RNA sequence: AACGAGACUCUGGCAUGCUAACUAGUUACGCGACCCCCGAGCGGUCGGCGUCCCCCAACUUCUUAGAGGGACAAGUGGCGU
RNA sequence: AGCGUGUGCCUACCCUACGCCGGCAGGCGCGGGUAACCCGUUGAACCCCAUUCGUGAUGGGGAUCGGGGAUUGCAAUUAUUCCCCAUGAACGAGGAAUUCCCAGUAAGUGCGGGUCAUAAGCUUGCGUUGAUUAAGUCCCUGCCCUUUGUACACACCGCCCG
């Protein structure tokens, strides 16, 4: 039964109706599996059926509950970003905005030209790691 | 029945060994029928001591192999209880007679070995013990179900019960009756 | 002309074990009684661990063992 | 499907195979000179001389000419050999 | 009957349902955002996990001499997969168990008794053995 | 290979061993059985002795008189039997012919010491008597197949002391199913009914008279003799 | 790896065949429904739970990791 | 004749024998208390569940560690001069 | 379930029950332990029982990487350690070769001790689950004893010829 629809497009990534609801949503960047099993329960809907069985009325509510998480009482610590830095607030970042945000912080750390941006620009490991026996592309 | 254990439901009476060659290394019912296959952990400290322990237990032992399954003999017994169950529904027999045929049909009749001459490979055909046949036949069919369920949706229980059918009635859709005939085909050539 | 006509499956039993042979001790010389003729006896090479009094399944008795 | 007039090869006929695996006891190979039926080559009957390398002889993904030494008609075991091959047959 | 006689997989699954009917257990707000232990990688599937765990709490107090918030966590803790590092054991959450035991105590099925631990009230012990026979009444022991 | 050629004054002779063997084989038929417990009774009692035999020192036996046809409008009506019945379950029972495998000495006839080798070389023991008593084995199996037994029982018995042909001891018992057993020992009765056919091909075209069919004592050939009658 | 086709919900022919495959097959497991039809396999799990409530199939054994179902237990 | 080997030391495996124990237990009641009739009976009692109560109770099987005993190719059947 | 370990020691430091606060890391208030006495009737993992996922580089795998929160210290940047959210790579059973192992043994699985202000993918011990295969041989590698040959004794990795 329930032949109504299948694969669909939502914001910035195409989501199949083939998979279960929570796991389907995870493909969108900035949303992990842990982040989705919360947001579905705040929306008060089943996670025990497929994503192709959601109606347009329902999924319209999903993105609102997602993109204003503080106002639907998901805690601050449970977000991606707490006080971004130089923006002054708690934030939740999703697919195509995530990349834009990410590229800024790279640029910033070469602007000041800390140790970080130099390691980034040289293409070497940022964190404390040995590079003597780690890597190869070359040999 | 009140003086001799079944298997928890499966008779060990009306079970035969239909060779005169391979009995006295296949036995299951002389008094060796028990409710479960398990031991206290005596199975070998003499060469003859291996033979005595049941065929059904030997099957459970050789089922757990390849790293992640070693030391999980209780998980292994789950697969065997489903096996007999599936064999009985699927064809309808005393499901031990299935297994006895499956062992006897998978044991080789002649085998090859190596012999060193001129620093080059030469091969020689030789015979095989009844105890060797049983050990080989238990090895071969257990490899089949292990192999099939490595990416199939089917569970190992289903795979194993299928593998005993195609062995018990030769049909060359099993990993065993194939590999049996490969050895004998070699043994004809170099002899 | 086509393929061959072959003898039927024979059965013969051990009377005595002789000693182990091969280049790693992997072969075993053995004396066997034909199990239909009680004065007939052939020597064989048998791979597996054997005791005495157990029965084999020979595909032929044309073959006979020596030492190598 | 079959590429040949008969489905099964005969005895002493020249055929072609394509290696799909390399065995301890020789080479188990598929035919592409008939159906995709199985045929087994044995190690002894590949050459009459020594063999140092082994992948500079037979290897996977090679058409190799061979002679069908024996066949079990009922079972479908096509015994095979590479020992008797001449370039004229190739 | 004593609770010893019956299966325990059956025990909890009727005891959890019992409580939720009677309006019992004032639950914490956080119950839909809670990993539930440090060694998990996900939230529970269950939407009534609080009711289930309070069952298992009260049962263990019947058997053993009773112990605090620390000991309950040690009973529940399991294995922690640290990824590339080898697995090790660790303890789970505390603040959940601290809400469980205080919620039970509000109903007076437990109470802070002497010798460093809460112990189950005679009213509590009555209610356990009452439903213990209900299990045998149901299926047939 | 060469049977005992000892004279009739010796324990190990053809006669004394056959005496030994036939003495024991029916003694153990009843030792298997509970004569102090309930018997199954046919409505027809034994016609070889009266019912004024109240001792119950008749053997446990009943005598099937059964039908066969060999073709050529032949009707065979021959006595067959069982020796014991064994309690089954679900109101069923298992009919058994009991016979007993004696031994005198292992090492004077190229045999196996069963005491040493019964458990390990169970099969080799039975293979002994397919080389030394193969006549008697299939004779017993023919009787069991004539009867249609559910289980073929045998008893392992040997001399208690190998120089004393009177004292013997039971060593074990093993139940085989006679027909799957016949599949194992390579015995088939399809052959057998052409034998009895071929003998009836002689006698029927002859007239009435005491005719003798025997086996020659030093050659392998049977015959049909026509004798002046009363000889 | 490979590509195998599967369906997460039923359409006409699958569903209609599902009712009539039952008396034709003695063994019924979710795995066997994966091959004879093109079905996800988790679909076949709950599909058999439905049938047992009608009594069109019979349970014969159950476990955490494997479950067996039979035709009607008739003969 | 000497050194090494062995012998030796430690450890494991065999004690309802011996020695003795609230910084070790068990059993037995005395129990009184809690619990459910859950079984005969009625809820008591008898039986079942653990905990407190336990002693000026009984014991040392379990736990603990000391003294001792036990295995030697000893017995039997083969084989070896 | 077991071998252990624990402040009163080095110079400033232990193991933790219980109560309260926090999603967690953690904080805070009280109490015991010189230890068959307190932590600890060590209420550990694999295993066992029931849901969910479905042959899909998938929810397998967790590398790389962004932001935030704690603890140790005189100081944590080239990220000490720990925690939360997000990011989601190689890898779908592995060439030529090669290691180790015979009974509570191999393998799977957890724990204590060691180093330690903070911190084991290491090492050393301990429990738990627990197979298959052999009862042999000198083929390879190597070792012991005798006999034999030697232009060798820096001993064949030696020596020596055009």
């Amino acid at each position: 039964p329930e032949k109504f629809q299948h694969i669909l497009r939502v914001l910035n990534t195409n989501i199949d109706g083939r998979r279960k609801i929570a796991f389907a949503i995870t493909a969108i960047k900035g949303v992990g599996r842990r982040y989705a099993h919360v947001v579905l329960r705040k929306a008060d809907i089943d996670l025990t059926k497929r994503a192709g069985e959601l109606t347009e009325d329902e999924v319209e509510r999903v993105i609102t509950i997602m993109q204003n998480p503080r106002q639907y009482k998901i805690p601050d610590w449970f977000l991606n970003r707490q006080k971004d830095v130089k923006d002054g607030k708690y934030s939740q970042v999703l697919a195509n905005g995530l990349d834009n945000k990410l590229r800024e912080d790279l640029e910033r750390l070469k602007k000041i030209r800390a140790h970080r941006g130099l390691r980034h620009f040289w293409g070497l490991r940022v964190r404390g790691q040995h590079t003597k026996t780690t890597g190869r592309r070359g040999r | 029945t009140p003086d001799i254990k079944l298997f928890g439901k499966w008779s060990t009476d009306d079970v035969q060994i239909n060779d005169i060659s391979l009995q006295d290394y296949i036995a299951v019912k002389e008094k060796y029928a028990k409710y479960l296959p398990h031991s206290a952990g005596r199975y070998a400290a003499k060469r003859f001591r291996k033979a005595q322990c049941p065929i059904v237990e030997r099957l459970t032992n050789s089922m757990m192999m390849h790293g992640r399954n070693n030391g999980k003999k209780l998980m292994t017994v789950r697969i065997v209880k489903h096996a007999f169950e599936i064999i009985h529904l699927l064809t309808g027999e005393n499901p031990l007679q299935v297994l006895v045929n499956a062992i006897i049909n998978s044991g080789p009749r002649e085998d090859s070995t190596r012999i060193g001459r001129a620093g080059t490979v030469r091969r020689q055909a030789v015979d095989v013990s009844p105890l060797r046949r049983v050990n080989q036949a238990i090895w071969l069919l257990c490899t089949g179900a292990r192999e099939a369920a490595f990416r199939n949706i089917k569970t190992i229980a289903e795979c194993l019960a299928d593998e005993l059918i195609n062995a018990a009635k030769g049909s060359s859709n099993s990993y065993a009756i194939k590999k049996k005939d490969e050895l004998e085909r070699v043994a004809k050539s170099n002899r | 002309m086509d393929t061959s006509r072959v003898q039927p499956i024979k059965l013969a039993r051990v009377t005595k074990v002789l000693g182990r042979t091969g280049s790693q001790g992997q072969c075993t010389q053995v004396r066997v009684e034909f199990m239909d003729d009680t004065s007939r006896s052939i020597i064989r090479n048998v791979k597996g661990p054997v005791r005495e009094g157990d029965v084999l399944t020979l595909l032929e008795s044309e073959r006979e063992a020596r030492r190598l | 499907c079959r590429f040949y007039q008969h489905k099964f090869p005969e005895v002493e006929d020249v055929v072609m195979v394509n290696v799909r695996s390399i065995a301890e006891m020789g080479a188990y190979v598929s035919l592409l000179e008939y159906n995709n039926i199985e045929g087994m080559i044995l190690l002894s009957e590949l050459s009459r001389r020594r063999i140092r390398s082994i992948n500079k002889l037979i290897r996977i993904g090679r058409n190799e000419c061979v002679v069908v030494i024996r066949v079990d008609k009922e079972k479908g075991y096509i015994d095979l050999s590479k020992r008797r091959v001449s370039p004229e047959e190739a | 009957v004593t609770v010893k006689d019956v299966n325990q997989q059956e025990f909890v699954r009727a005891l959890a349902a019992f409580l939720k009917k009677s309006g019992k257990l004032k639950v914490p707000e956080w119950v839909d955002t809670v990993k539930l232990a440090k060694h998990k990688e996900l939230a529970p599937y269950d939407e009534n996990w609080f009711y289930t765990r309070a069952a298992s709490t009260a049962r263990h107090l019947y058997l053993r001499g009773g112990a605090g918030v620390g000991s309950m966590t040690k009973i529940y803790g399991g294995r922690q997969r640290n990824g590339v590092m080898p697995s090790h054991f660790s303890r789970g959450s505390k603040s959940v168990a601290r809400r469980v035991l205080q919620a039970l105590e509000g109903l007076k099925m437990v109470e802070k008794d002497q010798d460093w631990g809460r112990k189950l009230t005679p009213q509590g012990q009555r209610d356990l053995d009452r439903i213990a026979g209900q299990v045998a009444a149901a299926k047939k022991k | 290979n060469e049977p005992p050629q000892d004279e009739g004054n010796s324990f190990n002779s053809p006669r004394n061993l056959a005496m030994e063997a036939t003495y024991i084989n029916h003694n153990f038929s009843q030792q298997c059985l509970r004569m102090g417990k309930e018997r199954y009774n046919f409505p027809n009692p034994n016609p070889f002795v009266e019912d004024d035999m109240d001792k119950n020192e008749i053997a446990s036996v009943a005598y099937r008189y059964r039908r066969w046809k060999l073709g050529d409008d032949i009707d065979l009506i021959v006595r067959c039997e069982h020796d014991g019945v064994m309690t089954g379950a679900n109101g069923e029972v298992s009919f058994i012919n009991i016979k007993t495998l004696n031994e005198w000495d292992s090492r004077h006839c190229n045999g196996v010491d069963w005491r040493q080798k019964l458990d390990s070389q169970r099969g080799a023991v039975i293979a002994t008597e397919l080389k030394n008593n193969s006549y008697k084995l299939a004779r017993w199996t023919c009787c069991a197949l004539l009867a249609g037994s559910e289980y073929l029982k045998l008893g392992y018995v040997s001399r208690y002391h190998v120089k004393d042909s009177s004292r013997h001891v039971i060593l074990g018992t093993q139940q085989f199913k006679p027909n799957e057993f016949a599949s194992q020992i390579n015995l088939s009765v399809e052959n057998a009914w052409g034998i009895l056919r071929c003998v009836i091909d002689i006698c029927m075209k002859l007239e009435e008279g005491k005719y003798l069919i025997l086996k020659d004592p030093n050659k392998q050939v049977i015959r049909v003799y026509s004798l002046p009658d009363g000889t | 790896r490979d590509k195998l086709n599967n369906l997460v919900l039923f359409d006409k022919a699958t569903y209609d065949k599902l009712c009539k495959e039952v008396p034709n097959y003695k063994l019924i497991t979710p795995a066997v429904v994966s091959e004879r039809l093109k079905i996800r396999g988790s679909l076949a799990r709950a599909a058999l739970q439905e049938l047992l409530s009608k009594g069109l199939i019979k349970l014969v054994s159950k476990h955490r990791a494997q479950v067996i179902y039979t035709r009607n237990t008739k003969g």
